């Protein structure tokens, strides 16, 4: 989990250090952006179905597709839809933990690593999830700086995707 | 590794003499059922990622308790991890395939297991029926006419149901 | 070369359980059969003794007799023959050890900022 | 401790179905061939003085070097333990037939008596040399094809069971290995 | 020397058997094999090879070539409730070879036993095998 | 696969092939008494070995002259040639039974055999003498009806197999006539 | 149930065959001294392995000739083939030791043998030689007046059998003089 | 002990992968020179006997001082003898037991791993040895290509000596 | 690339032996199955324009998508269907290279490797050419161990998608 505590932590124990000055500007720019980025995790979390299923039809007017073709890779069915409002409320449930933190160790560590192996595997389009993810970022609602950390660790989110 | 050549040297070695007359003409037998032993192997391993991807899918339906949150097999780490030790074992049960005995796949991937997974916390119980998923997709697919000629193949198959149920002994 | 097919998936998993050390590690990643076909087979073995003194040991070659001194034993008792000579070394004990991935050992002069 | 009925069961609990038809043609054909498999175990265990004869006076004339003064069987306590250390390890896998399951045999014995061994300061390449000479000892009395005491079975084939105490036995040999 | 006789071949043979039948087309016939053991795989198979034959089978021929009736007798001292015979005549080969004639000592050699051959060792009675008699440590 | 038969022997090339159980039943129903047919080949061929030794050494027990030094089974060669000789006209005949028809068995074998046989000076007095002792093999080992070697059958009658194998047999005999 | 037995021998193939206790006790009363008869074929073919490895070096051994270059026993196939043709008459005579006459070995071992011999340029009368070292091997195993080995047997004679081995190695004798 | 099967498999392990066709074609041809290899280890072992001692005289009249000089390390005596047919027997068992496997497997690991090591410290020099199995080599009757195959593994182990 | 050839000389150099007969039995096979593999390459590159066109007609049935959808990675211009038909170009010709070498060699050097990444950089679905690998596999029209062995390259083929 990389934070910017536990990266500042990192390089002074690198060097054998003790927390210097250059280590306490790190960590105090940390806690003038904890204001903006806690109200957006704030915000997010309340507006999740909202947010969550507005995405996932959102997908299916885009591609519409996935509602169409048999098979169980696909949103079909029932079950197959219920599996992709799960999967969009994985991931925007991501994106908050990385508001609290200050970064993108959350999302580092129980999303990307290891996404490749599942979506060839289940035949899962990453495409699927960039269309679900720019519905959230251009239909949040929020604005100013609050808007400003939140399509931060979205589009990081696309960027591991594409 | 030993395959099935390599066993009645070390067991006449260690004693010391050679092997005998009454047992090399059972195993000129196992080379008339060389020709069986090589198609069965590119059966398994053609289809090698949709026996895999078709039991997995069929084992978190009947156990949805894994990838719920806060399961064993949840987060995407955790599933690539599920799915690799899935194929893991379908390497060297066919690998005990080609060569005659078990004493690859008892010696690289079945010594120490289930106290792997002990120790790690997974579901031992639950490994086995993922195991036994993919012994009836490879026993029912290794029992197809087409690609070859007919004739019976039926011991093969014993013997490749016999290192599936030895991968389902071994985990639990 | 840290594409898909390059990784080793096997041999992560056997870091992560602590069953192997990172010098086991690194000796089975030269073995690697992507190392072989990508930066063996495409160069001599005096240019690949340059590749596995730079990397493994961090440091540059000495001069020109380093890699003729070197190259007999690959072509000898071979590449699994050469990483464990080459990873017996003092240089290779006496700052990385059973636990630290190398590095290029003093890139840079500490007032400066262009280096090496 | 595991028997095959309760293995099923086990089964069908993290799966949480009932049980079936599916799962329940294996035991049902194993109740018929219960006999058969009891027509098996009391020849095991009544001709268990003659497979611990040849179990301990067959491993030490193809190494002589424990009754040697000085050896690993020299004295008359570690004479008589090897006579009883041998004894334990058939009665175990006699159990492990009727339930047929493995699991007996390793939570009992097969659970850390090769740690034991290296302290107790045996060797495992003998003691595999002896597990091993009766495996074949074993495999003659299921089949009725022992030369020098032929016992009383029925007509058949029980080669499918004969693989079974050979496939216990060599886990014998690789738990001390 | 076990085969200095490897191509031999005095038959006469004139060149006026060539019209009536070929030299590919020559002692080839098809033979009939038969996989009948009343299963489900019972295959009928036929395949066309070169046809030869030896000397000797005006009374031996090739499927009663070296079949002698072996009899195995288990029989403990009073046990005829468990006693048998069995009786079966398979290709029966012999014995392991002669050995050299040896001059006045050397080491004969030997084997025995069922399971592996396991050969003797011999000074003409004595079987010395490896006690390693020059023992001369010098103090 | 009839053709597929008659295609292992017209492309003059040593192959195997067989025929598989669901194949088995197309040339079963396509064929008249193929039971009966496939059990008339079995009996022969599983005695094709016996059936040429007491074939040959009748001709030399009787015609006493031919082992002679001059006589035309002497000199071992031409004693293994002889021997080689009644294997081709059995499995030819053998193959007769199979295919139900001469038409393979007299332009392969039989198209100038007659005057090969003097080209070489082979008495054809002794070879119809030769081929009627397997003339009277054939139909004992169809009807079962040998004196020495019985076997196990379905029960029936085969007379008609009977007479087209001795049918067989004597366009073999008028083919050296 | 010698029919059962017959059958064995006639099928001229490997085809493995043994007997419960309720046929052996119809084999035991139909042969006459049937305890003293499978005694008289056990102690020879317990001992039939050393039995053809003396004789025929016992031939070398007064007749040294053949393991020269040029000899019969040179070429350590034809070695072996003397051997092959040591075993065959071992398990042939003991069939005729069992089932009580030599018609047995007449037709499967004993007809033509003299005429195979002289068309492979064996020397016969080397042979009578091996096979008399045979006619008093088979004596002192019936008898157990062996001098090096002596194995447990029920008390009284064996004189009858040890004669009518003699009756059956001499008609080897006859045979191939 | 590498048997050509099992470096098919340990070929398609390290680099992870499954049996490709590749991989089975090679063993393929172990089930080629499958049945032209098991005759000539088997008939071998029925001719066994004379080449043991047949080949020990043909070293002592090539070398007469091995009979007639003193030391512990010849066949003088009748103990050196005795020796003589067990330390050349070694050389006829694992001829025989690369012809099971189809390659070079068992003498690879048994006899000639350590080997200069036993033959400077016991001074038993090895122009012995090679003509001990050179004896073998052209009197052990196999024709054909159970001839080659059987003569295909005596000139690796003349090789390694020489 | 690794034919059964080169792999048998890469193990000779991992020891740094001599080739043995544990290698010539390797090239052995490999002239087995030489014959029903080289007439396979000639069948598939003789019908090979029938096979691509009705491939890529097999994706546009099936994913209908493709050929309406705007945007560059869809087969919906005249340069898009320019683009699709020469990637099933390129799978079939891996496919003739892999039969003619005998082994999975020039679809490991061309293909396979560094496949995700460039999968995932220009959005082109997996699933597109394995319905286009699939159409090919069970209408190339071989029949017997000729047709056993372009079912297992393409297949090769399918599972690295798969
Ligand atoms: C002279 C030394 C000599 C003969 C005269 C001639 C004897 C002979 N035998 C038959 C008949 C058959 N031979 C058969 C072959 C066998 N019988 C078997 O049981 C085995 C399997 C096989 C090989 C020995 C068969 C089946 C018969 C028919 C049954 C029968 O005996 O009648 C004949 C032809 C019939 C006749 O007498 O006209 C002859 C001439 N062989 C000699 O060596
Ligand atoms: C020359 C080098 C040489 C001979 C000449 C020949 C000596 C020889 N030995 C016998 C008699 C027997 N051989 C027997 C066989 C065995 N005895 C055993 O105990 C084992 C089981 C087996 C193999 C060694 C037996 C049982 C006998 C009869 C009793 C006896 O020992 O005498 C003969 C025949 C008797 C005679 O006419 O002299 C001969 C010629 N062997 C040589 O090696
Ligand atoms: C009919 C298939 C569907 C389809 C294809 C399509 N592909 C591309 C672009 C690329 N494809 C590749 C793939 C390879 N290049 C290789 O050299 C090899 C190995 C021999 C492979 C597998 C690459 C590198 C590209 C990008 C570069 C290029 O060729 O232009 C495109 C263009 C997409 C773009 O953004 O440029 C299309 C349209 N698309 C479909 O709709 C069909 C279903
Ligand atoms: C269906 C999936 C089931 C499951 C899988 C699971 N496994 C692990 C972790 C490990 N498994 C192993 C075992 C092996 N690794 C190997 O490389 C080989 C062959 C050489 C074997 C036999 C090991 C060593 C680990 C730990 C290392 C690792 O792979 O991560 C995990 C945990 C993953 C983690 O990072 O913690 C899971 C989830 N578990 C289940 O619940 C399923 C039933
Ligand atoms: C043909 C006779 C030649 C001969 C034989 C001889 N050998 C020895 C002793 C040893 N030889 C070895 C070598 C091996 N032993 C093995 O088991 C193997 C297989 C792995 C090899 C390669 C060893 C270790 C010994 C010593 C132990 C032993 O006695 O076997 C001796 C005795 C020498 C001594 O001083 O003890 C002889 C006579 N030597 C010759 O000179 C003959 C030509
Ligand atoms: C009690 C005697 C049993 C019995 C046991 C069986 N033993 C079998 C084989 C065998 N027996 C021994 C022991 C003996 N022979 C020796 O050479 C030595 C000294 C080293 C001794 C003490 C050995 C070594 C073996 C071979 C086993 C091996 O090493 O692999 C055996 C199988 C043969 C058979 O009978 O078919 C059995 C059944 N025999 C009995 O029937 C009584 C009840
Ligand atoms: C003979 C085939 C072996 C061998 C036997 C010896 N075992 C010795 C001691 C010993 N063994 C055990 C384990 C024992 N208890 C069990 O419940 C079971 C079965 C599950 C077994 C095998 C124990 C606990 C001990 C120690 C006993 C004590 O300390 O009281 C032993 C030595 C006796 C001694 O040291 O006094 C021998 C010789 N060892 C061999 O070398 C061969 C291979
Ligand atoms: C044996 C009971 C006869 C007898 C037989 C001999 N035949 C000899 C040579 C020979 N036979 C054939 C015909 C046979 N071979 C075939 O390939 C086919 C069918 C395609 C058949 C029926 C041929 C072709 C030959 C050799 C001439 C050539 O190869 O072109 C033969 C050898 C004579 C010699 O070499 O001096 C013998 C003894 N002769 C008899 O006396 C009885 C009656
Ligand atoms: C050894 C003590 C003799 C001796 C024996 C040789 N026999 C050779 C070949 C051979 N032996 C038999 C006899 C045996 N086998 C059977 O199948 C039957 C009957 C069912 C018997 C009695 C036969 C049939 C043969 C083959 C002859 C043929 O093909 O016609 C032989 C080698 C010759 C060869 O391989 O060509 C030898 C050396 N010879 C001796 O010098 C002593 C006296
Ligand atoms: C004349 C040569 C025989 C005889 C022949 C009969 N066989 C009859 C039935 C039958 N035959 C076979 C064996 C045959 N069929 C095969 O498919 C194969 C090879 C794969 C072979 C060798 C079978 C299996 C059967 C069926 C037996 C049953 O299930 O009851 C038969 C009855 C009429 C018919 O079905 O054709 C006859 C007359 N029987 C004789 O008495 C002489 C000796
Ligand atoms: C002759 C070569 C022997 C010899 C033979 C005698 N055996 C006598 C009784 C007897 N024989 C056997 C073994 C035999 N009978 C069988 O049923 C079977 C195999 C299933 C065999 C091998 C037994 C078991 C017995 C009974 C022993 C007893 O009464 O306790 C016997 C007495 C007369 C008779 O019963 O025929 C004789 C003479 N005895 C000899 O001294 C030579 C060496
Ligand atoms: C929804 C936008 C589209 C869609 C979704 C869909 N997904 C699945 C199945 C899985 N998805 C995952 C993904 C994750 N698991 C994780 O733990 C994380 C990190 C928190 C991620 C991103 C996994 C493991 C599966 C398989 C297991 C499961 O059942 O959930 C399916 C089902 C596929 C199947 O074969 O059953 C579906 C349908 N598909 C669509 O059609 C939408 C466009
Ligand atoms: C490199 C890879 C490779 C293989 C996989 C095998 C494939 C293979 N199998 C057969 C041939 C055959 N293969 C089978 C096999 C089967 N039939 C069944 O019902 C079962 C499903 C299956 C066993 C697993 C049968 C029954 C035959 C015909 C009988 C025979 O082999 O003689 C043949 C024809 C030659 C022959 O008959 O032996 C070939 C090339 N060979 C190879 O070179
Ligand atoms: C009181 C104690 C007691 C026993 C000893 C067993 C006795 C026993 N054995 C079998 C019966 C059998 N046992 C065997 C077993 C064998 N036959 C062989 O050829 C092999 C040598 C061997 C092991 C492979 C076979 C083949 C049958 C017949 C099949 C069957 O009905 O079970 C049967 C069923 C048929 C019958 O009633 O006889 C019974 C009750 N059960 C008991 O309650």
């Amino acid at each position: 989990m990389k934070t910017p505590i536990t990266e500042a932590i990192a390089t002074a124990d690198n060097q054998g250090r003790f927390l210097s000055n250059t280590e306490l500007q790190a960590v105090n720019g940390r806690y003038q952006r904890a204001t903006a980025s806690l109200t957006a995790a704030k915000a997010l979390t309340g507006s999740a179905q909202r947010l969550i299923t507005g995405a996932a039809q959102a997908v299916y007017n885009k591609f519409p597709y996935t509602t169409q073709m048999p098979g169980p890779a696909y949103a079909s069915s029932a079950i197959g839809k219920a599996k992709c409002a799960r999967d969009i409320g994985y991931y925007l449930r991501m994106v908050t933990y990385c508001l609290v933190v200050g970064g993108t160790g959350p999302m580092d560590e129980y999303l990307v690593a290891g996404l490749e192996e599942i979506n060839r595997s289940f035949d899962l389009s990453p495409s699927w999830y960039i269309e679900a993810l720019q519905y959230i970022k251009n239909s949040h609602g929020l604005s100013g700086q609050v808007a400003n950390e939140a399509n931060a660790y979205i589009d990081y989110a696309i960027n591991t995707l594409s | 590794m030993l395959d099935a050549f390599a066993k009645v040297v070390a067991q006449a070695d260690a004693r010391g003499e050679f092997l005998s007359n009454t047992q090399i003409d059972a195993l000129s037998k196992m080379v008339k059922e060389g020709n069986q032993r090589l198609d069965i192997v590119n059966k398994v391993t053609s289809n090698a990622s949709a026996i895999v991807t078709n039991s997995a899918r069929a084992l978190f339906a009947e156990q949805p308790q894994l990838i719920q949150p806060g399961g064993n097999a949840y987060t995407s780490r955790r599933m690539a991890a599920c799915l690799r030790d899935m194929e893991i074992v379908l390497r060297y049960v066919s690998y005990a395939m080609i060569a005659g005995d078990s004493s690859v796949l008892d010696d690289r991937c079945l010594n120490g297991l289930r106290e792997t997974y002990q120790a790690l916390g997974t579901p031992g119980s639950s490994v086995a029926v993922a195991i036994q998923k993919m012994k009836d997709a490879s026993v029912a697919l290794a029992n197809d006419t087409t690609g070859t000629p007919i004739g019976d193949c039926s011991s093969l198959v014993a013997e490749l149901a016999g290192y599936f149920d030895r991968a389902a002994v071994s985990v639990v | 070369q840290i594409l898909k097919s390059t990784k080793q998936p096997f041999l992560e998993s056997q870091l992560r359980f602590n069953q192997i050390s990172i010098k086991d590690f690194i000796k089975g990643l030269v073995l690697s059969a992507p190392f072989r076909d990508l930066n063996y087979n495409v160069n001599n073995n005096y240019r690949f003794v340059e590749i596995c003194v730079q990397r493994v040991l961090g440091r540059d070659i000495y001069n020109e007799r380093e890699k003729i001194a070197w190259s007999i034993i690959i072509a000898t008792q071979g590449l699994e023959g050469f990483i464990d000579t080459l990873l017996n070394t003092q240089e290779y004990l006496s700052n990385f050890g059973d636990s630290i991935v190398p590095f290029q050992r003093r890139r840079i002069i500490p007032q400066r900022s262009k280096g090496e | 401790m595991l028997d095959a009925f309760s293995r099923v069961v086990v089964n069908s609990d993290a799966k949480a179905a009932y049980v079936g038809g599916s799962d329940l043609q294996a035991l049902k054909s194993f109740i018929a061939d219960g006999n058969k498999r009891l027509d098996a175990v009391n020849s095991i265990v009544s001709n268990a003085s003659c497979m611990v004869s040849d179990a301990v006076s067959g491993m030490i004339c193809e190494n002589p070097g424990l009754i040697s003064p000085g050896g690993n069987c020299y004295t008359n306590r570690r004479m008589a333990a090897c006579l009883r250390d041998g004894e334990i390890i058939l009665r175990y896998v006699s159990y492990a037939l009727l339930a047929g399951d493995a699991s007996v045999l390793e939570d009992r014995c097969l659970n850390g008596l090769k740690e034991t061994y290296i302290a107790l300061g045996v060797p495992t390449n003998s003691s595999i040399r002896a597990v091993s000479i009766m495996k074949a000892q074993a495999v003659a009395f299921i089949t009725n094809t022992a030369t020098e005491r032929k016992m009383s079975f029925a007509a058949g084939d029980c080669t499918s069971l004969a693989s079974e105490v050979a496939s216990y036995f060599d886990r014998v040999g690789a738990a001390i290995s | 020397g076990e085969e200095e006789e490897t191509v031999d071949k005095e038959a006469p043979r004139p060149e006026l058997y060539n019209k009536y039948f070929s030299a590919d087309r020559l002692h080839k016939a098809p033979e009939i094999l038969f996989e009948y053991n009343k299963t489900k795989y019972d295959r009928v198979g036929v395949r066309y090879t070169e046809v030869t034959s030896k000397a000797s089978e005006r009374f031996f021929p090739k499927s009663r070539m070296n079949r002698a009736p072996v009899i195995e007798i288990s029989y403990r001292e009073g046990a005829v409730s468990t006693a048998s015979v069995s009786l079966s005549m398979p290709e029966i080969s012999g014995p392991p070879a002669l050995p050299f004639p040896v001059p006045k000592g050397d080491v004969t050699t030997t084997m025995v036993t069922d399971p592996t051959t396991g050969r003797l060792k011999l000074e003409f009675k004595v079987d010395g095998a490896a006690v390693s008699a020059y023992s001369d440590p010098r103090a």
